[PDB]
Formats: C-alpha cells, sequence, structure tokens
C-alpha cells in the first residue's frame, strides 16, 4: 500500500489544472530570463580611461624628450644600508627581497653621505651605488604627526578629573614647567601606560590633552606596526623613533598594543616573525637614546595581559593609570554632555537615570541617549520626554546586560 | 615528423585566468604568480572573450 | 493652512544660503544681475494660495522700476501666483501696480 | 505644431495622424511636425506598436546636424505614453532611456533625453532622482553645458517637497564659481526654489482617483 | 579651498534587477499573460534599437597622429604597479607586484594629478616607466562580491516579524530614504547591527528582503570568504572591500556569520592563527576608520552570540543587536498562511490545530511540513491536501531531535 507511479499516472498530474495557460504563461516567462541573459552580453558596455592627459601640453613633451627619458635615463632600485668600512667602500647593502649584497658606490657621488641606513640608488647589473636619496621624508611620520586641532573640549570628558589629575600632573608639568623641579630637587615620571574597560575615556583623555597640548602630536595605529613583509615594519618603528626626537615637545600615543604586544621577559616570547622585529627594536629605542628626553609616549589597550616587565622595568614606563566608572555624579554629568546637543524636554532630572545606570560606560550612556532620540522617531515627536529615556534604559540595560527576570520581584518593596 | 619535431622546438605558452577585463583591443590578465599586465590580443580571436 | 503651518512669507529658502558665506574663507563675491531674475522667486513660488505681501513686493517693485525690461515683465507676471485661484479681489491687486504706462510692466501684469 | 496637438489629444483612432501628416506633406524640417499631432492624440495606453515606429524609423543613423530635433522630438513622445500605464511601462522606460540613450548614445542622450525624467514622474525616488547627477556631478562641460544644465534645471521639476536639498545645496554651491553664474545662476535657484513651491498644492501629475488623466497636459506639455 | 577634490569625482553603481515586481495576480489569470506579453515587448524593443545602434553607425574612424604614436611609444605588454611615493621632478619611485621597487621616470602625459600615494599606474619592461595611471580598479575576487539580481520576494513573504522589522528599517532604509528626522534632533543614525538567535529563523530572509527593496549598493560578503594564505591577503580584501564600499553608494555590507572571523583573541605563536587575527584585527579598525566612511552600512549575522569577541559587541562600534526568537502562536498562523497559498487546500484541515500541539518549531520547520505534506499527498495519488497528510507530515519531519524531559516529575 505505498504506490508509485507509472508513466500514464503521469500525464494525470501533468495535463489537470489550467490547460490553456500552463505553458502559455511560463515560456514567456522562461524565454524573458533568457532575454535578459542575451541584452547582457549584446551591450558590454565596459571601457577603460588609462589615465592620459589632454593633448595640448603633452604633444611637445611626446616628442623626443622622452626617448630622451627612455635611453639616457636609468631604472635604478633603493635599498638600504647596514654599514660601512674605513678608507675604502665595501658596503654592506639589502634589497631585503633579494639578496643582500656586498657592494660599491658608482663615480658620480662622494663616498660622505652615504650612511647607514639611507636610501640609495642601486645598478640593475653592477650593483653600484648611483645616488643617495632621503628616507622619503615626511609621510612616514607626518601624516601621523597632524599638528592638527581636534574637536574635542575639555568639558566632554568630565566626570573622571582625577584619572585626568593624574595625567595632567605627568604630562603638562614637565612639558611647561621643569622649575619647580629644580625648586624641589626631583626629576618627573617618564612612563604611564593605560588600561581598563573599552569605551571607557582612554582616546578622549588622549584627545583631550592632545588638543590641549599646543604642540606636537602623534597618535599611532595598532595595526600600521604590523606589516606585511619581513623587516619592514622595524625600519617603520626606526623611522619613527628617529624623527620625532628632532623636534621639542612632542607626544606619541600608541594605541591597540595587543598586537605588538605580549610579556617578553616572561613565559611566551615564542614568536619572532615580524612582530618582534617592530618589538624588539622598539623597546631598543625606547631606552638607549633617551635619558632626559623632551618627548612623552602613553600606550593604550584593553588587554592587561600584555604587559612586559621590561616595559615595567624603570627607565621605559613607570606608572599604572588605569580607568574607573563613574560613582553618580560623573555619570549625572555625562548625560548632560550628551543631551545638551539635542532636542530635550527642559524639565527632565538626569539623577534618576543614573541610578538605573549602576554599572556602564559613557559608550553605552552615548547609546541611550541615541536610542532615546530613536523612539522620539517612532512617533511623531520633535523633543523628547522624559519617559523616552526611561524606555531607552529599559531597552539598552535591563535587557542584553545582567539582570533579568523582572516580574518574579516581590521581595525587595 | 618535422612538422611535429619543428613545433615541439619553442618555448611553451604562459596561462592566465581573467574572469573579465577592459574592452578597446587590451585585456588585463594576471598570470600565475605575479601582477597584471596590459596585453594585446591575436587577430585570430575576438574581443568577446570575455 | 495658514493654520497647520504658514505665516504670508517665509521668504527664507534663499536664507537657507546662509552657510555658504563661511565655507572657504569669505562670501560677497557674487553680483550677477541674471540672478536678479531668480530673485522674483524668493517671492514668486513661496506666495502662491493667499501669499498676499503688501510691501513684500517692494524687491519685486525696486527691480521693476530699476532695470530688466524682460524682468519687468516676469515680477509683474507673479503677482498672478501670489494671488492664484482668485476672483474674489485679484484685479484690485494689479490695478494699483498697473498704472505705470510701460510696454513690459502692463503686458506681465494684464497676462 | 504643438497646438494642433493640444486640439487633437488622446484619441488612439489613426484618423488625425491621417488627418494632420497628409496635411502637411512638406520637406522635412516641416515634417518636423509629422511626429507631434501623431503622439500628442497618443497621451497613454498600451500601443506599443506605435512605440516601435517611435523609435525604429529615426534611431540613431549618425545625422550629422540636420534634423537631429526630430529624434530629439520623436523622443519627447516617447516620454508620454509611459507615464500612465501605471507604472507597468515606467520600469521598463527608465531602463530603456537610462541604458540605450544616455549610456549609449548622442545628441539624443545627452542633448535631451533627460527631459522623461521631468516628465515621466514628478514624485521622487532615488532611482532616478540619483540617477540624474550621475549625469550632472559629470557636467561634462565640453558640450554646451546648459543642455545638462537645462537637465539640472528639470531634475527638480519634482514636487512635494523633499531632503532632495542636499543635492541642490551642494551643487549651488560649486554651481557659484564653476557652471558660471551668467548663466544659470536664476536657474540652479529656480530648481531650487521650485521644490518648495507652497508647503502644499504640488498634484500636477495627471492622476486623480485612481488613473484618469484630467488634462492638466496642455498646461505642462508646452514647457 | 572651499571644495578640495569635489569628493573623489565618484558616482554609484547599484542594482539592475527589480524589472518588473508587479505579477500581482500569482496565479493562472490572463493578466499575467497580459502583463509579462507587455515586458516581452519592452524588451525586444531595447534588444532591438541597441542592434540598430551598432548598425548605422558609418564612423571609419582614423586615429590622431599624437594618439597612434604615444600607443606605438608605450610597450605593447604593459603592466600594472603601484605608486608608492612621489618627487615631482617627472621620476619617481614606484612599486612592483613583488615589491621591487624602481626610480623610474614618469611620462609627461599621464594628467599629473591623479598621482596619489596608493594609486595604481601602467609600466614599461624596459626602464619601467610610469606610461599611465590607471584608474581604481580592483581585483575579481570582490566584483563577484557585488550583487547584480535582487534576489526574491519583498516583506510580504516573511510571516510577521513586524517588531524587528520596524526596527532595521528605522536604521537602514529611513536614514537614506528621508534623514530629514535626524537633523531635527541633530542624533546621528546607527552604524552597526548584528541580527542573532536560533537558526532557522529568518536571519537571511531579512537580509534578501532589504536587498530586494533598496536603492543601496549592497556587498554579499559570507565570512570564510575574506580568509586566504599570502600572508597580507587577509588585511588586504578589508581595505578594499570598503574602498569599493566608499566609492560606490550609501551602502549596505552584509557578512554573514562573523563568528568564523571572531572568537575572543588568542595570540599562539604559531604562523595559523596570526594571519587570521591580523585579519580579525584590521577589520575592527577599518570599521571605525572615522576617515570618510560615507554612509556605508554594515549588518552582521550569527546564529550563537556568547562565543564573540567583546571589541566587536561593544557600542561605537555595533549599536543594535537584534533578537529572532522562536516566534509565539501568533504569527505561525501567518507563516501557515503564506507557505500554504500557492496549493490546493482541501477544506478539512484545520491548521491552527498543528500550532495548538506544538510550541518551538520554526520558520524552515513550518516550510519542510508544508513540503512533505503535499508529497504525502501525491504518494495516495491526489492534488488536494488532506487532514491527514499535516499529521503524517508532522510525525514525520518533527521527530530527529526531540530528546530529554522530565515527564510525570512536574505538573
Ligand atoms: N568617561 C567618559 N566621559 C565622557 N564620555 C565618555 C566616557 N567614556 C566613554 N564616553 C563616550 O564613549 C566614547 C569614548 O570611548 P573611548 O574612545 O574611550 O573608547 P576606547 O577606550 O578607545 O575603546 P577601545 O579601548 O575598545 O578602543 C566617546 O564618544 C564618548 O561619547
Ligand atoms: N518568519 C518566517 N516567515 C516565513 N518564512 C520563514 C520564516 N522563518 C524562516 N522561514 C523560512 O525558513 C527558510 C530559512 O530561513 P533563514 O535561513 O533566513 O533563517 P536563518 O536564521 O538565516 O537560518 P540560518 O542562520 O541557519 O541560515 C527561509 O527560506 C524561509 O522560507
Ligand atoms: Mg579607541
Ligand atoms: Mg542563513
Amino acid at each position: 500500500p505505498i504506490r508509485a507511479l507509472d508513466e500514464g499516472d503521469i500525464a494525470l498530474l501533468k495535463t489537470y489544472g489550467q490547460s490553456t495557460y500552463s505553458r502559455q504563461i511560463k515560456q514567456v516567462e522562461d524565454d524573458i530570463q533568457q532575454l535578459l541573459k542575451k541584452i547582457n552580453e549584446l551591450t558590454g558596455i565596459k571601457e577603460s580611461d588609462t589615465g592620459l592627459a589632454p593633448p595640448a601640453l603633452w604633444d611637445l613633451a611626446a616628442d623626443k624628450q622622452t626617448l630622451q627619458s627612455e635611453q639616457p635615463l636609468q631604472v635604478a632600485r633603493c635599498t638600504k644600508i647596514i654599514n660601512a668600512d674605513s678608507e675604502d667602500p665595501k658596503y654592506i647593502i639589502n634589497v631585503k627581497q633579494f639578496a643582500k649584497f656586498v657592494v660599491d658606490l658608482s663615480d658620480q657621488v662622494a663616498p660622505t653621505d652615504i650612511e647607514e641606513g639611507m636610501r640609495v640608488g642601486v645598478d640593475r647589473n653592477k650593483y653600484q651605488i648611483h645616488i643617495p636619496l632621503p628616507p622619503k621624508i615626511d609621510p612616514t611620520v607626518t601624516m601621523m604627526q597632524v599638528e592638527e586641532k581636534p574637536d574635542v573640549t575639555y568639558s566632554d570628558v568630565g566626570g573622571c578629573k582625577e584619572q585626568i589629575e593624574k595625567l595632567r600632573e605627568v604630562v603638562e608639568t614637565p612639558l611647561l614647567h621643569p622649575e619647580r623641579f629644580v625648586n624641589l630637587g626631583i626629576e618627573p615620571p617618564k612612563g604611564v601606560l593605560l588600561f581598563g574597560p573599552p569605551g571607557t575615556g582612554k582616546t578622549l583623555c588622549a584627545r583631550a590633552v592632545a588638543n590641549r597640548t599646543d604642540a606636537c602630536f602623534i597618535r599611532v595605529i595598532g595595526s600600521e606596526l604590523v606589516q606585511k613583509y619581513v623587516g619592514e615594519g622595524a625600519r617603520m618603528v626606526r623611522e619613527l623613533f628617529e624623527m620625532a626626537r628632532t623636534k621639542k615637545a612632542c607626544l606619541i600615543f600608541f594605541d591597540e598594543i595587543d598586537a605588538i604586544g605580549g610579556a617578553r621577559f616572561d613565559d611566551g616570547a615564542g614568536g619572532d616573525n615580524e612582530v618582534q622585529r617592530t618589538m624588539l627594536e622598539l623597546i631598543n629605542q625606547l631606552d638607549g637614546f633617551d635619558p632626559r628626553g623632551n618627548i612623552k609616549v602613553l600606550m593604550a589597550t584593553n588587554r592587561p595581559d600584555t604587559l612586559d616587565p621590561a616595559l615595567m622595568r624603570p627607565g621605559r614606563l613607570d606608572r599604572k593609570i588605569e580607568f574607573s566608572l563613574p560613582d553618580l555624579e560623573g555619570r549625572t554629568h555625562i548625560f548632560k554632555i550628551h543631551a545638551r546637543s539635542m532636542s530635550v524636554e527642559r524639565d527632565i532630572r538626569f539623577e534618576l537615570l543614573a541610578r538605573l545606570c549602576p554599572n556602564s560606560t559613557g559608550a553605552e550612556i552615548r547609546s541611550v541617549c541615541t536610542e532615546a532620540g530613536m523612539f522620539a522617531i517612532r512617533a511623531r515627536r520633535k523633543i523628547a520626554t522624559e519617559k523616552d529615556f526611561l524606555e531607552a534604559v529599559n531597552k539598552v540595560i535591563k535587557s542584553y546586560a545582567k539582570f533579568s527576570a523582572t516580574p518574579r520581584y516581590m521581595t525587595y518593596n | 615528423l618535422r612538422e611535429e619535431l619543428q613545433l615541439l622546438q619553442e618555448q611553451g605558452s604562459y596561462v592566465g585566468e581573467v574572469v573579465r577585463a577592459m574592452d578597446k583591443k587590451k585585456v588585463l590578465v594576471k598570470v600565475h604568480p605575479e601582477g597584471k599586465f596590459v596585453v594585446d590580443v591575436d587577430k585570430n580571436i575576438d574581443i568577446n572573450d570575455v | 493652512e495658514l493654520d497647520i503651518m504658514e505665516p504670508k512669507v517665509p521668504d527664507d529658502i534663499y536664507k537657507t544660503h546662509l552657510e555658504n558665506n563661511r565655507f572657504g574663507g569669505s562670501g560677497s563675491q557674487v553680483d550677477s544681475a541674471r540672478m536678479n531674475l531668480a530673485s522674483s522667486f524668493v517671492n514668486g513660488f513661496v506666495n502662491a494660495a493667499f501669499g498676499q505681501d503688501k510691501l513684500l513686493t517692494d524687491d519685486g517693485n525696486k527691480w521693476l522700476y530699476k532695470n530688466k525690461d524682460h524682468g519687468m515683465l516676469s515680477a509683474a507676471a507673479s503677482l498672478g501666483m501670489i494671488l492664484l485661484w482668485d476672483v474674489d479681489g485679484g484685479l484690485t491687486q494689479i490695478d494699483k501696480y498697473l498704472y505705470s504706462s510701460e510696454d513690459y510692466i502692463k503686458s506681465g501684469a494684464l497676462l | 505644431p504643438l497646438g494642433l496637438g493640444l486640439n487633437h489629444l488622446g484619441k488612439g483612432e489613426a484618423i488625425e495622424a491621417i488627418l494632420a501628416a497628409l496635411e502637411v506633406v512638406s520637406e522635412p524640417f516641416r515634417s518636423f511636425a509629422n511626429t507631434l499631432v501623431d503622439v500628442c492624440a497618443y497621451a497613454g495606453s498600451g500601443n506599443v506598436l506605435k512605440v516601435q515606429q517611435l523609435l525604429h524609423i529615426c534611431s540613431e543613423h549618425f545625422d550629422s546636424k540636420e534634423k537631429e530635433e526630430d529624434k530629439d522630438k520623436k523622443e519627447k513622445k516617447d516620454k508620454d505614453k509611459k507615464e500612465a500605464p501605471a507604472d507597468m511601462g515606467a520600469h521598463q522606460g527608465v531602463a530603456v532611456l537610462g541604458i540605450a540613450l544616455i549610456a549609449m548614445g548622442e545628441e539624443i542622450g545627452a542633448e535631451m533625453a533627460l527631459r522623461t525624467f521631468g516628465h515621466l514622474l514628478r514624485y521622487g525616488e532615488p532611482t532616478l532622482r540619483r540617477a540624474v547627477p550621475l549625469a550632472l556631478a559629470l557636467i561634462s562641460v565640453s558640450n554646451p553645458r546648459l543642455n545638462i544644465l537645462d537637465t539640472l534645471s528639470k531634475f527638480s521639476h519634482d514636487a512635494d517637497p523633499e531632503v532632495s536639498y542636499n543635492s541642490i545645496f551642494a551643487m549651488g554651491m560649486v554651481g557659484s564659481g564653476t557652471n558660471n553664474a551668467r548663466l544659470a545662476a536664476m536657474l540652479r535657484q529656480l530648481a531650487q526654489y521650485h521644490a518648495k513651491d507652497p508647503n502644499n498644492l504640488f498634484m500636477v501629475r495627471l492622476a486623480q482617483g485612481l488613473t484618469h488623466l484630467g488634462k492638466g497636459t496642455l498646461t505642462l506639455c508646452p514647457y | 579651498p572651499t571644495r578640495v577634490g569635489k569628493k573623489k569625482k565618484k558616482t554609484k553603481g547599484p542594482d539592475a534587477a527589480s524589472k518588473l515586481p508587479l505579477v500581482t495576480p500569482h496565479t493562472q489569470c490572463r493578466l499575467k499573460l497580459l502583463k509579462l506579453e507587455r515586458i516581452k515587448d519592452y524588451l525586444l524593443m531595447e534588444e532591438e534599437f541597441i542592434r540598430n545602434q551598432e548598425q548605422m553607425k558609418p564612423l571609419e574612424e582614423k586615429q590622431e597622429e599624437e594618439r597612434s604614436k604615444v600607443d606605438d611609444l608605450r610597450g605593447t605588454p604593459m603592466s600594472v604597479g603601484t605608486l608608492e611615493e612621489i618627487i615631482d621632478d617627472n621620476h619617481a619611485i614606484v612599486s612592483t607586484s613583488v615589491g621591487s621597487e624602481h626610480y623610474v621616470s614618469i611620462l609627461s602625459f599621464v594628467d599629473k594629478d591623479l598621482l596619489e600615494p596608493g594609486c595604481s599606474v601602467l609600466l614599461n619592461h624596459k626602464v619601467h616607466a610610469v606610461i599611465g595611471v590607471l584608474m581604481d580598479d580592483t581585483d575579481p575576487l570582490v566584483t563577484v562580491m557585488k550583487v547584480e539580481k535582487a534576489p526574491q520576494e519583498t516583506y510580504a513573504d516573511i510571516g510577521g516579524l513586524d517588531n524587528q522589522i520596524q526596527e532595521i528599517k528605522e536604521s537602514v532604509e529611513l536614514p537614506l530614504t528621508h534623514p530629514e528626522y535626524y537633523e531635527e534632533m541633530g542624533i546621528k543614525p546607527p552604524k552597526g547591527v548584528i541580527l542573532y538567535g536560533p537558526p532557522g529563523t529568518g536571519k537571511t530572509l531579512l537580509a534578501k528582503a532589504v536587498a530586494n527593496q533598496t536603492s543601496a549598493t549592497f556587498l554579499r560578503v559570507v565570512g570564510s570568504e575574506l580568509i586566504q594564505k599570502y600572508l597580507g591577503d587577509g588585511p588586504k580584501l578589508v581595505r578594499e572591500l570598503f574602498r569599493v564600499a566608499e566609492e560606490h553608494a550609501p551602502s549596505i555590507v552584509f557578512i554573514d556569520e562573523i563568528d568564523a572571523i571572531g572568537t575572543k583573541r588568542y595570540d599562539s605563536n604559531s604562523g595559523g592563527e596570526r594571519e587570521i587575527q591580523r585579519t580579525m584585527l584590521e577589520l575592527l579598525n577599518q570599521l571605525d576608520g572615522f576617515d570618510s566612511r560615507g554612509d556605508v552600512k554594515v549588518i552582521m549575522a550569527t546564529n550563537r552570540i556568547e562565543t564573540l569577541d567583546p571589541a566587536l559587541i561593544r557600542p561605537g562600534r555595533i549599536d543594535r543587536k537584534i533578537e529572532f526568537p522562536l516566534p509565539d502562536e501568533k504569527t505561525k498562523k501567518r507563516i501557515f498562511q503564506i507557505h500554504t497559498s500557492r496549493m490546493t487546500l482541501a477544506d478539512d484541515v484545520t491548521l491552527d490545530d498543528l500550532i495548538m500541539a506544538k510550541d518551538d518549531l520554526s520558520g524552515a520547520d513550518i516550510k519542510a511540513i508544508c513540503t512533505e505534506a503535499g508529497l504525502m499527498a501525491l504518494r495516495e495519488r491526489r492534488m488536494k491536501v488532506t487532514n491527514e497528510d499535516f499529521k503524517k507530515s508532522k510525525e514525520n519531519v518533527l521527530y530527529k531531535k526531540q530528546e530529554g524531559t522530565p515527564e510525570g516529575l512536574y505538573l
């Protein structure tokens, strides 16, 4: 009692039910999708640009003064120099993508400005040094040494003023008053790392005093020190710490040092593939070239796993400044920050809100202020009410965070 | 046998993959272990090779 | 529609070009006389459906009596859009601005 | 010839073409009028057999500057018979005229074929409302650019005021110095001040109740 | 200046499908015979108009002397290179594909304004000089990940999810169609949205339905597309994918199952996990790149949320977290309404009975019941479907997972 379908039994299904419009509606839909294809290969519009110039100015350029750049001009490569020798060159040079070579200089130069760690012009066949070139100054530093005013007010990161007061004492007081250090007989600290929960004010307290420095400031991408090519990131961190120590009163901000970090004084450090090239070179140039400097460097990360005790050996890094949560008055200050710049009611109170935000960051406090506005968009409103924020705190904190089972309450009132 | 032995004595052809490339008698080929090349066609084939 | 949104002259889509003068240093570089054709439409298009204007047509009234004969016809033609769908007092608005005895003024106004 | 077609608008009898075209049997610069009263009687329906003679007779021909007005006006009559099958052919109309016209055409496309979008709908939706600054932010200044700045002007031929101010005020900022203010400083602000005409009173689009015409067309189509 | 570089000179290429989504009889009716034959008429004519376009062009060109000689002044097998830095004295420093760096000249017809570090150029073989700059063209890997066809049906296809549909439409469609509301209060729109829940709930449906009804460029990336093995190919594609998303539209980037590319960041020194982790880090960086994102919306979707890196989940990066639960006994009525619409339903069935006896079957469970009950009618040789086919479909499909309950223990 299962039966399967014979060939005549197939024809019962396939016939019954609109046998006038079945294929009539179907092959029209079938060949139109064929026709969607047949337009597309028929169109095939795609064309090139290839970046030419208008022929008003290049026709005389396209004369023999292209061949004068073809055959007289050359195709010389660039490299780096390890070192030199005395009274005779015997220079040691890496292509580093090809091999390392022991070469000579060509006759067109003087042996003075062929110093170590320099870009030079290298012959294709005889590999002689043709022209010494600059280290490509300066997009390797000044493109992150922006020297530009950021749009962060001092009143934006209010509520954590004592952690600011730690950082205001460490950074500002030697850079503008190294006089009471002489009047008392002390020297300033020169190492501070930042760690703690994400979205706490790390980049804010960095950028607020980067706004209040009137001076050189450098922000450093953590993945920028990670490179594709082996032996390339160390060469970069060479060029950063050299040309930042040149001018005075500058700040460098390391950020997300998880990729370049890890305890190298402790059990691990079994790495050594282009991460340690960056790492061993920076800890080389962090001390050694810094007794009694002028440029302070700050690190910041979300993971306190990657603390190096060799960094925390004094001379490199001294102080563990971490950030915390606001008690209440810090939070009520922050709610006033993220709600003064939007269409609100003049009668809401914010101390009721920070009661409902026990363990929360200003990232979450900002998220509530945006979410409460989103409830005002749901209805036709243009100003927020009290209950707009009250639904937002319920939507943010009492939904995904560490409190559930609200109806079974009945033990506490 | 002479026709074989002469075509044997010949440096072989490369192979490069094109999913798509631009028109106007020149296409854009990355080959196997290398970069991309703007090349020219032969005249026994079309520009409709894509 | 005076209830829902509108007092008699918004006149400020022109004023919404306020932030441009700080975009790139300074402003006050545009003095083209053919822009003054478009200056009729800050009064022109917004005053449809009873945007009646005594002395808010003074930007018209000066430029009507300043130059631009085809703009004399145009600013006179804008008054019909100011009193649109009207039979009650529409011609009385024209008659005070009608008798200037000019070709371009009356041919714009009576159109 | 336009008031002729306005005197014979809206009937697919094809006697009015037998009337008018056999009446003005004449030289081809007067047979520019052949396409007018033909399709002015053809306001809106499905008569796709007319739409292929609206293409196949004067399609391209490369036409070194003799009848280039006629292929524009033949395209002008393609704009209607498209604005009321109720979006059945409006998707097909924007599919054709975006492709084989401005993205595959000449004096037909890059001078005139944007007046479809100033005539097909004027509600505004970001498919075609962003398809026009594809050919406007690229002004293509090599031509007498007020052809493309004519397509600037009635790009803002869409009523019911919107957020399109972002497109217009930014193009007015690049339209002050460049896109010189001798010619179109009226025009950009004519376009700018037209979307917010009043707050209200934007229904000029020949569709009442659900789909009937209410002409209407006789006042719009002259411009 | 005020309008420096006029913002990259760049247009957007949106979708080309949704040719006519009005087939609204949805049945064997002469309207759909009339509707589709209209669509056949406009596509045949657009074929024949472009067929006459490449036909009636008598041009027979002769190239200009300047253009013809420069095409012979350049090499015939031109090679693609990469700018690194620029010296304006008509010779600069570029890089090959292998990274060999050359002090080559640049010819004086290259339109010397497009030279920015990172732009792609064309090179010679003899002196390797910069023949001409290439426009910003990308690899074929990312061009596959750009959607051509609007896939499937609109919001009427899904069986009642409207609490969450109204969420995503506020975050994606409303800021594009109508960004007047946000400037009325000075509130920036949300940036990233994560869709999570038990599987078979409709996470992929809502991605397809948004990609149906949109004017944005919709990018389809699925998880382990993005992982390769040439030591830099991982973090290279993220930069290329979001460059494409930046230069094109206010855009939607849908990355699916990001749990395969993100979990809690361990850093074993072996060179297998780093390529994951370096790519994992830079995506989170390129997310908050903040240079000019230009309204690029990111939609992410997994099943489990607990095994995620908390650096992704935090606000500042991703603002919306959306649960898709096993719904109710109410929207089930709509899914059984939808998935039984195109079939000859017999008048003996009470589909409420199936919703009544059960509590935790999903939308993919319902669609499997609707197909299996139709197969049972073919077994006993029918077209209409009795109540008994749904009884046998419910028993056959469901009993494969249900294990573990304390019966008798409770009451
Ligand atoms: N203490 C605070 N005071 C004021 N605003 C805050 C505070 N903490 C967070 N915010 C809000 O959060 C954002 C700052 O987050 P922050 O830059 O500290 O993240 P982060 O520490 O860089 O995160 P991660 O370490 O994961 O990169 C600001 O936009 C601000 O609106
Ligand atoms: N609420 C619903 N309404 C209608 N159909 C649904 C619904 N939920 C699921 N389906 C059906 O289930 C199928 C699969 O759903 P979908 O894959 O989008 O769920 P998912 O959460 O993405 O599952 P996964 O994460 O395992 O891919 C869809 O093709 C759809 O037909
Ligand atoms: Mg940060
Ligand atoms: Mg899925």
